[PDB]
C-alpha cells in the first residue's frame, strides 16, 4: 500500500457528510428562492422544503442508495426540539395570554375535534370499505386521525403580510401550531399504547381522558419549573456570555428530556419553559447573546425542518407505498371537512364569549390553510410495522394529505381569500381604553386584565 | 328575587349580569350605608393607578351627590353594555337604550368636559393629557400636541368644535368594539 | 397499567440527557469561575475543565454507571472539527502571513521535533527499563511520543493580558497551537498505520516523508477549494441572512469530511477554508450574522473541549490505570526537556533570519507554558488494545502529563515569568515605516511585502 | 570575482548580499547605460504608489546628478543594514559604518528637509504630511497635526529644534527595529 495514510474510506463518512450535503442543498435553494423577484409570498415555505426533499430523494433513489430513515429517537430527542423550542421560545406573551382562552380552545379542542371525527369518519369509511381497508379497527384508525390532524396553519403566514394577518388572527394561529403540535403527540401516544390493550372499556377511556391532561400539565410543570430555573441563572451570566444562548438551551432541552423522562409533554414542557424564560432573559442577557439565541433556534430550526422533509422526500419516491383510492381520497375529502367545520363551530362558539369576534376572513384562514407536515409526517413514518399492520396506508394517506394541503391548500389560499392616524384617533384611543380598563375594574368581573395585574404584582415581588 | 326587571327595562342587561355586578356591589359595599360613594370607589386597588382614575368615580355620580345606589350604578355603567346588532336593529322608534353609538362618545365627552358645559378646550386637552403622560415630560411637548390636535378638530372656528365634531373624528375610529365590556353572567 | 402514558423510561433520554447534565455542570462552574473575584488570571481555563470532567466522573464513580467513551467516530467528526474551526476561524490572517515562517517552523518542525525526540527517547528508557516496558518498540512508542507533543500553548494567554503577550507572541503561540494539532494527528495517522506494517525499511520510511506533506497539502488544497465555493456562495445569501452562519459552518464541515474522506489531514482543511473564507465573509454578510457565526464558534469549540475534559476526567477516576514509574517520570521530565530545547533552538535558528528577535520572555512562555489537553488525551484514548497492548500505559502517561502541565506548569508561570505615543513618534512610525517599505522595494530581495502586494492585485482583480 | 571587496569594507555587507544586490541592480538596468538614474526608480512598479516614493528616488541621489552607478546605491542603501551588536561593539575608535544609530535618523532628516539645510519647518512638515495623509482631509486637521508636533518638538524655541531635538523624541522610538532590512544571501 503504497503512501500509507491515503484512502478513499467513505463509509467513515456517510451520515455526517451526505446530512451536511443535504442542508447544503436546502440552503442552496432557500438562497435560490427569495432571489425570484415575486415567489416568496406567493408559495409558502413548505412547498420549498417538499421540493428540496423530493429532489434529494430522487438523487438517493437514482444513485441506489439505500434511503435513510427517522430512527424515532432522532427525531424525538434531537429533531422535534429544535422545531418546538424556535416555535414557542418566540411565542408573543403578551398577545398569547390576552386572547388566551380562544387559542386554547381552537389548538386543544379543535385538535381533539379533527383528531375524533377523522378517526371516526375513516372508521366508518373502513367498516364499509373494500377488504383491504377493512380490519384497520377504531384505535389504529383513530390514531392516523390524530397523526393527519398535526397542523400547521403558521406556514400560510409566510403567504400574507401586515395586511390581513391582524395581531387577533396572527397569534391565533401561531398558539393553535403549537399547542397543536402539542397535542397531537399527546393523542399519539396515547393512541399508540391504547392499540395494544386488546380491550378498551369505560375506564380505560376515563384513564385515557386523565391522562391526556396529566401528561400535558406534568409537561407544563416541568416546563415552568426549568423555566424558572433558567430565569434564575440567567441573571449570573453577565461575566461570561458566550454561555448565554447555551444556558437557554441547555435548560429548554433538560425540561424537554424530563418531560419524555417522565412522558410527561416534552413539547409542552420545552414551551412553557421557553416562555417563562424569556421575559426573565433579554434582560439579564445582552443584546447580542439575544440576538444569537434569535439566530440559533431559527437555523436549527430551519435544519431540522429541512431534514424532516428530506426524510419525507425519500419515503415519497424511495418507499414502500399501498395507495387506497378509497381511502386516500376520504382521508383527504374528510381533513378538509373536518378542519372546515371545527374552526366554524369553535368560532361560532367563542365569538359569542368576547369581545372582538373572529371575521370570515380569520376563519377561511384557519379553516383552509391549515397545512401539514414535518410533524404529521413523522409521527405517522415512525409507527411500528408489527403494531399497526396497515401503517404503509397510513403513510400513503399522510404523505397524500401533506402534498394536498401544502400545494393546493396553500398556493390557492392567497388567490383565494381576496376574493372571497390622527392626533385625535390617537389621544381618544388611548382615553378610551383606560375608560375601558377603569370600567372593567369598577364591574368586576375577573376577566384577564385582573389577572395580568396581579401577575405583574407577583413579578414586581419576586424583582 | 328583588326588583330586578325595571333596571332589566333601563339598562338592557340580562338577568345573571345583573346579578353578578350587585354582587361585585354587595362585596364593595363595605357596608350598606355608604351604598356607594367617593371613597368607596377610592380604595379600589387599582383604579386609583389609573391616570384618569378620579374622573371614572365622578363620572358615574349623576350630580354633586357623594352617594351612589345600586340603580343609579347600572344606569352609569350600562353606556359600556356592547351594542348588539340584531337587538338595536330589530325595533326602531327613539333611543331608549343608553349604549348607543351616541351615548358611548357621549360618555367619553363628558369625562373630558371639565363641567357639563361641553366645552373641551386647550385646558382640558392639557390638562388630560398631562394626566394620561406623566409629569415629566415638556408642557411644551404637550403644548404642541393639544394645540395641533385642537387645530385639526377645530372645524368650528374657536378652536372647540366640541361635540359634533368629536363624532367625526371619532368616526374612523371603531367605537363599538374600543369602548364595550362583555359582562361575565 | 393504570394511567396509560405515565411511566419512568429513562433509558430512552440517558445519553442526551446526561451530555445535557454535563454541559450544564460545566456551564455552571463557567459562571462559577469568573465570579471569583481574581482567579481567571492566576489559572487557565483548561484547569476549569479538568476539575470539572473530574467532578463529573467522581459522579459517574459514586452512582456506579458505566463510564461512557468517546468512539473514535464521535471525536474525530463531533468533536474536532468544532475546536479546530473555532482555532483556525479567528486566526489573524495579517499577522499570520506576516510572520508565517516562524509559524510554520516552529508548529511543523517543533512538533516533528518533540514527536520524535520523545519517542527516541522514551524508547531508550524502555530499552533499559524494567521488563514490563519493553517490547514496546520504536514505532508505538514514537507514536506516544507524537500523541503527547499535541500541546495548547494559547490557554496559557488567558493567564496573561495585553502587556507581556505582544502581537508577535499572540500569533505564534495561536498557530503554534493550531497547526500543532494539525500535525500531530497526522502523525497519529501515519504512526498508526505503521505499527502494523511489521517491516518498515527506508523506502517505506521515505514514503511516509512523502505522504507525511501529502496529507497535509491535500488538506490545505481541500480547504482552500471549499474556501474559495464558500466565499463565492457568501455574495447570495443576502437575501436570507439566518443561513448565513450555517453556510460557513457547512461549508467548512464539509472541507474537513471532504478531507477526512480521502484520508487527507481533515484539521488542515478546516483551518484553509476558514482561514480562506473569513476575509470574503463578513464583507457580504451582516452584523447580526458574524456575531452569530463568532458565538457559535465560541460556544460549541467550548462544548466539545467541555465533553473531552469530561471524557478525560471519567477515564481518569473511573478508567483502567497501568501506572509505571519509569515511563510516566520519564515522560515528565523528557516532555519539558524536549519542549525546551526545540522552542531554544528553533528560536536560536529563526532569530537570525528575521528583523524582530524572539525574547527570553516569549522563549520561556513557548517552551515552559505549552500545556496538554483535550486532543492529547483523546487521540492517546482513541488507541487500540488489538494493536498498541500497552495503550493504558500510554493513556495513564497522557493523563500525568495534562495534569501536570496545566496544574504545574500553567498555574505557576505567572508567577514564574514576570521575575526571570507623542504627536511626533506616530508620525516618524508611519515615515519610517512607508521609508522602510519603499527600500525594501528598491533593494528587492522577495520577503513578504512583495507577495502580500501581489496578493492584493490579485484579490483586487478577482473582485 | 569582480571588485567587491572595498564596497564590502565601505557599506559592511557580505559577499552574499552585495552578490543579491547587484543581480537586482542588473535586472533594474533595463541598459547598462542608464546604471541608475530617477526614470529608472520611477518605473519600479509599486514605490511610486508609495507616499513618500517620489523623496525616496532622490533621497539616494547624493547630488543633483541624475546617474546612480551600483557603488552609490550601496553607499545608500547600506543606511538600513540592521546593527550587529558585537559587530559594532568589537572595535570602537570612530563611527566608519553609516548604519549606526545616528545615521540611520540623519536618513529620515535628509527625506524630511526640502533641502540639505536641516531645515524641517511647519511647511516641511505640512508636505510630507498631505503627503502620507489622502488629499481629502482638512489642511486646518494637517495644521493642527503638524504645529502641535512642532510645538512639542521644538525646544529650540524658533519651532525648528530640528536634529537635536529629533534624536530626543525619536530615542523614545527603537530606529534598531524599526529601519532596518535583512537583505537576504
Amino acid at each position: 500500500k503504497a503512501f500509507p495514510v491515503l484512502g478513499i474510506d467513505y463509509t467513515h463518512v456517510r451520515t455526517p457528510f451526505e446530512i451536511s450535503l443535504w442542508i447544503l442543498l436546502a440552503c442552496l435553494m432557500k438562497i435560490g428562492f427569495h432571489v425570484i423577484p415575486t415567489i416568496s409570498s406567493i408559495v409558502p415555505e413548505s412547498c420549498l422544503l417538499i421540493v428540496v426533499g423530493l429532489l434529494v430523494g430522487g438523487l438517493i433513489k437514482g444513485v441506489g442508495e439505500t434511503p435513510p430513515f427517522l430512527q424515532s429517537d432522532v427525531f424525538f430527542l434531537f429533531l422535534l426540539p429544535p422545531i418546538i423550542l424556535d416555535a414557542g421560545y418566540f411565542l408573543p406573551l403578551r398577545q398569547f395570554t390576552e386572547n388566551l382562552g380562544t387559542i386554547l380552545i381552537f389548538a386543544v379542542v379543535g385538535t381533539l375535534w379533527n383528531a375524533f371525527f377523522l378517526g371516526g369518519l375513516m372508521y366508518a369509511v373502513c367498516l364499509v370499505g373494500g377488504e383491504q381497508i377493512n380490519n384497520i379497527g377504531l384505535l389504529d384508525n383513530l390514531l392516523f386521525g390524530s397523526i393527519i390532524s398535526a397542523v400547521d396553519p403558521v406556514a400560510v403566514l409566510a403567504v400574507f403580510e401586515e395586511i390581513h394577518i391582524n395581531e387577533l388572527l396572527h397569534i391565533l394561529v401561531f398558539g393553535e401550531s403549537l399547542l397543536n403540535d402539542a397535542v397531537t403527540v399527546v393523542l399519539y401516544h396515547l393512541f399508540e399504547e391504547f392499540a395494544n390493550y386488546e380491550h378498551v372499556g369505560i375506564v380505560d377511556i376515563f384513564l385515557g381522558f386523565l391522562s391526556f391532561f396529566v401528561v400535558a400539565l406534568g409537561g407544563v410543570l416541568v416546563g415552568v419549573v426549568y423555566g424558572v430555573i433558567a430565569a434564575f441563572t440567567s441573571r449570573f451570566t453577565s461575566h461570561i456570555r458566550v454561555i448565554e444562548p447555551l444556558f437557554v438551551f441547555l435548560y429548554s432541552y433538560m425540561a424537554y428530556l424530563s418531560a419524555e423522562l417522565f412522558h410527561l409533554s416534552g413539547i409542552m414542557a420545552l414551551i412553557a419553559s421557553g416562555v417563562v424564560m424569556r421575559p426573565y432573559v433579554e434582560a439579564n442577557i445582552s443584546h447580542k447573546s439575544h440576538t444569537t439565541i434569535k439566530y440559533f433556534l431559527k437555523m436549527w430550526s430551519s435544519v431540522s425542518e429541512t431534514l424532516i422533509f428530506i426524510f419525507l422526500g425519500v419515503s415519497t419516491v424511495a418507499g414502500s407505498h399501498h395507495w387506497n383510492w378509497t381511502f386516500v381520497i376520504s382521508t383527504l375529502l374528510f381533513c378538509l371537512i373536518a378542519r372546515v367545520l371545527g374552526v366554524l363551530g369553535l368560532t361560532w362558539f367563542i365569538n359569542k364569549f368576547r369581545i372582538v369576534k373572529l371575521t370570515p376572513k380569520d376563519q377561511f384562514i384557519i379553516a383552509y390553510g391549515g397545512l401539514r407536515g414535518a410533524i404529521a409526517f413523522s409521527l405517522g413514518y415512525l409507527l411500528d410495522k408489527k403494531h399497526f399492520p396497515m401503517c404503509d396506508l397510513f403513510l400513503t394517506a399522510i404523505i397524500t394529505v401533506i402534498f394536498f394541503t401544502v400545494f393546493v391548500q396553500g398556493m390557492t389560499i392567497r388567490p383565494l381569500v381576496d376574493l372571497l392616524r390622527s392626533i385625535n384617533e390617537e389621544i381618544h384611543t388611548q382615553f378610551l381604553d383606560h375608560l375601558l380598563t377603569g370600567i372593567e375594574d369598577i364591574c368586576g368581573h375577573y376577566g384577564h386584565h385582573h389577572w395580568k395585574d396581579k401577575l405583574n404584582r407577583f413579578n414586581k415581588k419576586y424583582v | 328575587d328583588e326588583e330586578l326587571e325595571e333596571i332589566k327595562k333601563e339598562t338592557g342587561f340580562s338577568h345573571s349580569q345583573i346579578t353578578r355586578l350587585y354582587s361585585r356591589f354587595t362585596s364593595l359595599d363595605k357596608g350598606e350605608n355608604g351604598t356607594l360613594s367617593r371613597e368607596d370607589f377610592q380604595r379600589i386597588p387599582e383604579l386609583a393607578i389609573n391616570p384618569l382614575g378620579d374622573r371614572i368615580i365622578n363620572a358615574f355620580f349623576p350630580e354633586g351627590e357623594d352617594q351612589v345606589n345600586f340603580r343609579g350604578f347600572m344606569r352609569t355603567l350600562a353606556h359600556f353594555r356592547p351594542i348588539e346588532d340584531n337587538e338595536k336593529s330589530k325595533d326602531v322608534n327613539g333611543p331608549e337604550p343608553l349604549n348607543s353609538r351616541s351615548n358611548k362618545l357621549h360618555f367619553a365627552f363628558r369625562l373630558y368636559d371639565l363641567d357639563k358645559d361641553e366645552k373641551i378646550s386647550r385646558d382640558e386637552l392639557l390638562q388630560v393629557l398631562r394626566m394620561m403622560v406623566g409629569v415629566n415630560i415638556s408642557d411644551e411637548q404637550l403644548g404642541s400636541i393639544a394645540d395641533r390636535t385642537i387645530q385639526e378638530a377645530d372645524q368650528d372656528g374657536d378652536s372647540a368644535a366640541s361635540f359634533t365634531e368629536f363624532v367625526k373624528v371619532l368616526e374612523k375610529v371603531d367605537v363599538e368594539q374600543k369602548m364595550s365590556i362583555r359582562f361575565l353572567h
